[PDB]
């Protein structure tokens, strides 16, 4: 059967060092019929190495390829930090061409805690007769950050929402973004609204909180 | 050897019939093969279709009988016509060129395709202003909030484009309603709270929706 | 170590015409771009070599292939197939067939002496009455069985 | 015994193509006759068709050649399939049971069935203040208008449906420009005008439209 499936699925390393990573089939592949991609996020998906042996124009030589039949790697000879991005390996072996599911590779950059924010609901929404209070996490390696909501000290589940960041390319850092979405009748219910951060680089969890109604 | 611009894709409704075009430049797209392959927004990649240089087509099992492939070589122009369109044919789609082996050497640009769903409404802009509860020692930060929109493919830049530092614009968000929202925030010194100009500039192109909206401290 | 030696065109402008031949190779030009009939940037090789192995998947071998493509048309056919020869018996009224004359009678053993280039013989009034076994040679008498 | 749910139908424009859907539930909805049957907003009840446990149909004269019928008794859901809409058959419909004489014993709940026509439309929502000359004695009535909408189907509540009395929704009227618009009203004890909580929670089905409006005194 043909279907490539990642070893590890992702690395996070640090920059300088030997990068290895393969794919492995669902079955022994005809004589190395298959080939590696990258794709930077945003952009368009680009060439690697074909035939698992030697890579095209364009591409310099740090990365290297090898294995026969189920196991197939890819080996970076120094982890060059630009380099970072979520890598596939693809097949041409088979009648169909079947494709993996791909390996991110970024880097761990020294414990960073995040600068937090709160904001309020702007008084054009409340007009329009609903209140969203966003929180911001800013720069901060650990990604496993934890926001909690809490209104008027009861902790609040199921009206948030989250989004986080690309890794940052200058300073290898993550933000991230929780918005609360309430009705303005329910907004005007409560006092305290608090957003209570959790992370490794605090040594105790940082709450960021307003007063409804207190210039 | 620049080529490979996509075009066409957005909101359609279901049952409808779409044909794309990629378009290429500084090639003979006749004599070799160029194919097609889709990237699911949560998943990996996956292969539509091929045709030759000869001239021969060839599909995915999912796609068969719905989706016709053409070109004309007269102005190097690649056709894809899609049709009977269902509400998991949603990824962006990816012309690509192809090399023997069927490797994808060179790639396009990319196109949504959307399937109907909430039709296609604007954006709603808020101003996040900025506060002593966002302001910690020599910066501040301050914002733009547009919410409530289907059509994905939306932009806010910052004074036209001016500002690049701290400038982070966060994935948009998919609510239980059905429409997207995001919010893209920058931080500024603080001493200049109010000082320059910082006016968010929305743009929703598969509408044409442009407003620009200026953050100010709280009152 | 494997077997290379195998190879096919992978490229050309068009299909092919019912048994069509190429032998001709040159540098396939996809660059609209006249490429000096030296390699590089879309002008490739228009062959490919097969890489075989013993230890490849199934379908992955060598498969010596031979079809057969025939020819009627008008004008007299110049091919045949094989043919049965039972046996010649004697003195047993029988139901004959030599190459083609058909009839019934009794076969006897002859003394006349044919020219090397004549199958049968006749009577005046015109009815086989003598042949000869193509097989073997030998000129055979057919005299009709009894009626009265 | 309890079943026959309807749905699927709402704003269509003329000339297009509908199957409507009647599900039913805990009966064998294959051994026995179900019908349709319409019903004009201002008219009586007509019956439309009729099919067997065999399996045969039969249809009104005026829908004949374009109105098909089927069900799948694997999932035990009637398909009123109709064809080549005219903008008169624009009655609410009723799945219903049959039985032997052709009684319609058990009856669906309906579905709308709107030709096309100033297609649909988002309602505009006002609130009717409280005010003395609304005021008499011990109470006084406070409001919100809702207008200017095509697709019928809307509907105000008071406080998120807690106020049950004095509240009184007036059937919407259709005015010259083709668009509906209607006002519910409630009336409260005088000495609670402003004092609790009076907000009409405004929600348009065939849209998507949800909105809460806070009705106060005249300023
Ligand atoms: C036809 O084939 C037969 C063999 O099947 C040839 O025959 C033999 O002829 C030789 C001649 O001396 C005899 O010694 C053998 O006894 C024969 N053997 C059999 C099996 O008959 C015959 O010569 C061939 N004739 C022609 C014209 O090809």
């Amino acid at each position: 059967e043909i279907v490539l499936t990642q070893s590890p699925g992702t690395l996070s390393l640090s920059p300088g060092e030997r990068a290895t990573l393969s794919c492995r089939a669902s079955q022994s592949v005809s004589s190395s019929y298959l080939a590696w991609y990258q794709q930077k996020p945003g952009q368009a998906p680009r060439l690697l190495i074909y035939g698992a042996s030697s890579r095209a124009t364009g591409i310099p030589d740090r990365f290297s390829g090898s294995g026969s039949g189920t196991d197939f790697t890819l080996t970076i000879s120094r982890l060059e930090p630009e380099d970072f991005a979520v890598y596939y390996c693809q097949q041409y072996g088979s009648s169909p061409r079947t494709f993996g599911q791909g390996t991110k590779l970024e880097i761990k950059r020294t414990v960073a805690a995040p600068s937090v924010f709160i904001f309020p609901p702007s008084d054009e929404q409340l007009k329009s007769g609903t209140a969203s209070v966003v929180c911001l996490l800013n720069n901060f390696y650990p990604r496993e950050a934890k926001v909690q909501w809490k209104v008027d000290n009861a902790l609040q589940s199921g009206n948030s929402q989250e989004s986080v960041t690309e890794q940052d390319s200058k300073d290898s850092t993550y933000s991230l973004s929780s918005t609360l979405t309430l009705s303005k009748a329910d907004y005007e219910k409560h006092k305290v609204y608090a957003c209570e951060v959790t992370h490794q680089g605090l040594s105790s969890p940082v709450t960021k909180s307003f007063n409804r109604g207190e210039c | 050897e620049v080529q490979l611009v996509e075009s066409g894709g957005g909101l359609i409704q279901p049952g409808g019939s779409l044909r794309l075009s990629c378009a290429a430049s500084g090639f003979t797209v006749s004599s070799n093969y160029m194919s097609w392959v889709r990237q699911a927004p949560g998943k990996g990649l996956e292969w539509v279709s091929v045709i030759y240089s000869g001239g021969s087509t060839y599909y995915a099992d999912s796609v068969k009988g719905r989706f016709t492939i053409s070109r004309d070589n007269s102005k190097n122009t690649l056709y894809l016509q899609m049709n009977s369109l269902r509400a998991e044919d949603t990824a962006v789609y990816y012309c690509a060129r192809d090399y023997g082996d069927f490797y994808f050497d060179y790639w396009g640009q990319g196109t949504l395709v959307t399937v109907s769903s909430a039709s296609t409404k604007g954006p709603s802009v808020f101003p996040l202003a900025p506060s002593s509860k966002s302001t910690s020692g020599g910066t501040a930060a301050l914002g733009c909030l547009v919410k409530d929109y289907f059509p994905e493919p939306v932009t806010v830049s910052w004074n036209s484009g001016a500002l690049t530092s701290g400038v982070h614009t966060f994935p948009a968000v998919l609510q239980s309603s059905g429409l997207y929202s995001l919010s893209s925030v920058v931080t500024v010194p603080s001493s200049s709270l109010g000082t320059q100009t910082y006016i968010c500039n929305v743009n929703h192109k598969p509408s044409n929706t442009k407003v620009d909206k200026k953050v100010e401290p709280k009152s | 170590g494997g077997n290379y030696n195998y190879l096919y065109r992978l490229f050309r402008k068009s299909n092919l015409k019912p048994f069509e031949r190429d032998i001709s190779t040159e540098i396939y030009q996809a660059g609209s771009t006249p490429c000096n009939g030296v390699e590089g940037f879309n002008c490739y090789f228009p062959l490919q070599s097969y890489g075989f192995q013993p230890t490849n998947g199934v379908g992955y071998q060598p498969y010596r292939v031979v079809v057969l493509s025939f020819e009627l048309l008008h004008a007299p056919a110049t091919v045949c197939g094989p043919k049965k020869s039972t046996n010649l018996v004697k003195n047993k009224c029988v139901n004959f067939n030599f190459n083609g004359l058909t009839g019934t009678g009794v076969l006897t053993e002859s003394n006349k002496k044919f020219l090397p280039f004549q199958q049968f013989g006749r009577d005046i009034a015109d009815t086989t009455d003598a042949v000869r076994d193509p097989q073997t040679l030998e000129i055979l008498d057919i005299t009709p069985c009894s009626f009265g």
